[PDB]
């Protein structure tokens, strides 16, 4: 018990971890996404220009 | 006070007090009667066990769902649901608490009715109000235009919003979702020998859908390695041993969506009614819709779905419009999210239906301007 | 219990195949921001072109 | 000071201060209503959008152009247009700058005493003047003789001017413009 008391706290915490970092992660990429879209609209502006 | 935004749904009730991250209980909404004669005496046998009770004495009852599809077929256990919602998994009594329902669109109006009376009249609630069960999803992805494809348990349904503006005339509403893979599932399964018949094994092959099918990238190519490999075949083991090994009905089984042929559906899957659903929309408005497609709801949880649907959808769509498929991994419960951002919000406050309202105008006062 | 040691390895498992999804998505993090500064520079190259 | 020269148009509304070589803000002339419903709460959503903005918004908009043919058939709506015109695309209140419109020749005269006066009691301009869009044609050119077609978006009207005296009795307005060539 004492045994799988210490493995279950331990597993809880690595899930609760591992979570949270691909959740924050997720929206990191969330955000390099839109930065690199809003980029290209301003690259399809800049074409149009030039041309 | 606060509000409790519960969701009805179809498979899973979710509840929990508004202004949170997630549910504060979720559980199966299922009334089983016991179907056997009982011997033991003063054992203390209830006549009816409700939500997650009845998923572990699922044995010796006989469950049955009391939504079919959105629509509710037997309002006392949809009753007795919301009662046991109410006083056991939150124990807060509802007289003091305004409530913020979900609604499938285009559902049969006396429903509706029904469930406003039912809130006034037996639980006696302050204020309830009703909503569509897109918008909300909508409201949680912090977007503002988008269409979301709410594929949920009972019945899948295409909402396309633009800058808040909804667009009555291109909603989708497809009554294929989780249930009918779960049925088909258990149909399947049947060739290789193992039989599920009773209500309660149903809740077996829904539990082997969940954690084993997938949805494939390209169904020919994996029709043809798994008629030739065995790298697919992975095993499951019953709730008494006995395990069994799953080969191509792995795949077969959430491919039902994007072919409602195989359950004899006419209808087109969830990868062409999604494109249906943007071209009726005006033309100047499709480019944000392809670029801002959103999932919700639990059957869009298949691992490898995001990618055949965009795959589909740039497929059909033109080649020049960027395709993105939103899919946060908080999909399950993205509905009720939404629920509570849109009840913690201040401009909200005065569009609940109070109680005054109804006793002047009756129970048709939810067609009304107060929606 | 048994079944909870089964549970909390499985989720602890889970834990660690979110973390290599985070690693991926770290990649993917990193890539996307070499995209947003190469889409910087090339934004105002041409920028420079059309005066 | 300085004074505003305005120009209705149909179509394309140019304004800007005296004495520049460009108009500073040019911007279509369409007001249109939302006509779906709206379903997300709190969004901000205006009851009408002017101007350019409406041309970004224009899925979901039924815009309507307060200018048929020259003259005005929607008052409302023109009082809208102007006050965005002066408030926002030139952020200059009009109490303190006059203003001169713009008319095509043979206009009816209503339309021209309604302009006046309500450029004279809800926008409360010092002074302003209507002059006719050809012979500001002519002043461009740095001519001042010459006969002008100015086939605008609303009307075409030729007005021919000799040693800068205009001849009455030869305008020929013709109501084929660039309406109608789009439609
Ligand atoms: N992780 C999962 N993988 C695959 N299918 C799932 C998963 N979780 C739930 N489902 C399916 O989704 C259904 C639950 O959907 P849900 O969103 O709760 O419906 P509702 O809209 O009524 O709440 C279940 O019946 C199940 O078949
Ligand atoms: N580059 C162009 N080529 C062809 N037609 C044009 C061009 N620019 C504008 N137009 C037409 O002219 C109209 C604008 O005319 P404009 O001179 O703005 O009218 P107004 O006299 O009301 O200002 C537009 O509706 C368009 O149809
Ligand atoms: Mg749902
Ligand atoms: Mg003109």
């Amino acid at each position: 018990l004492k045994d799988a008391q210490e493995k279950l706290e331990l597993a809880e915490k690595k899930a609760t971890d591992a979570e949270a970092d691909v959740a924050s992660l997720n929206r990191r990429i969330q955000l390099v996404e839109e930065e690199l879209d809003r980029a290209q609209e301003r690259l399809a502006t800049a074409l149009q220009k030039l041309e | 006070t606060t509000a409790l935004v519960c969701d009805n749904g179809s498979g899973l009730v979710k509840a929990g007090f508004a202004g949170d991250d997630a549910p504060r209980a979720v559980f199966p909404s299922i009334v089983g009667r016991p179907r056997h004669q009982g011997v033991m005496v003063g054992m203390g046998q209830k006549d009816s066990y409700v939500g997650d009770e009845a998923q572990s004495k699922r044995g010796i009852l006989t469950l049955k769902y009391p939504i079919e599809h959105g629509i509710i077929t037997n309002w006392d256990d949809m009753e007795k649901i919301w009662h046991h919602t109410f006083y056991n998994e939150l124990r807060v009594a509802p007289e003091e608490h305004p409530t913020l329902l979900t609604e499938a669109p285009l559902n049969p109006k006396a429903n509706r009715e029904k469930m406003t009376q039912i809130m006034f009249e037996t639980f006696n609630v302050p204020a309830m109000y009703v909503a569509i069960q897109a918008v909300l999803s909508l409201y949680a992805s912090g977007r503002t235009t988008g269409i979301v494809l709410d594929s949920g348990d009972g019945v899948t349904h295409n909402v396309p919003i633009y800058e808040g503006y909804a667009l009555p005339h291109a909603i989708m509403r497809l009554d294929l979702a989780g249930r009918d893979l779960t049925d088909y599932l258990m149909k399947i399964l049947t060739e290789r020998g193992y039989s599920f018949v009773t209500t309660a094994e149903r809740e077996i092959v829904r539990d082997i859908k969940e954690k084993l099918c997938y949805v494939a990238l390209d169904f020919e190519n994996e029709m043809a390695t798994a008629a030739s490999s065995s790298s697919l075949e992975k095993s499951y083991e019953l709730p008494d041993g006995q395990v069994i090994t799953i080969g191509n009905e792995r795949f077969r089984c959430p491919e039902t969506l994007f072919q409602p042929s195989f359950i004899g559906m006419e209808s087109a899957g969830i990868h062409e009614t999604t494109y249906n659903s943007i071209m009726k929309c005006d033309i100047d408005i499709r480019k944000d819709l392809y670029a801002n497609n959103v999932l919700s709801g639990g059957t869009t949880m298949y691992p490898g779905i995001a990618d055949r649907m965009q795959k589909e959808i740039t497929a059909l769509a033109p080649s020049t419009m960027k395709i993105k498929i939103i899919a946060p991994p908080e999909r399950k419960y993205s509905v009720w999210i939404g629920g509570s951002i849109l009840a913690s919000l201040s401009t909200f406050q005065q569009m609940w239906i109070s109680k005054q309202e109804y006793d002047e105008a009756g129970p048709s006062i939810v067609h009304r301007k107060c929606f």
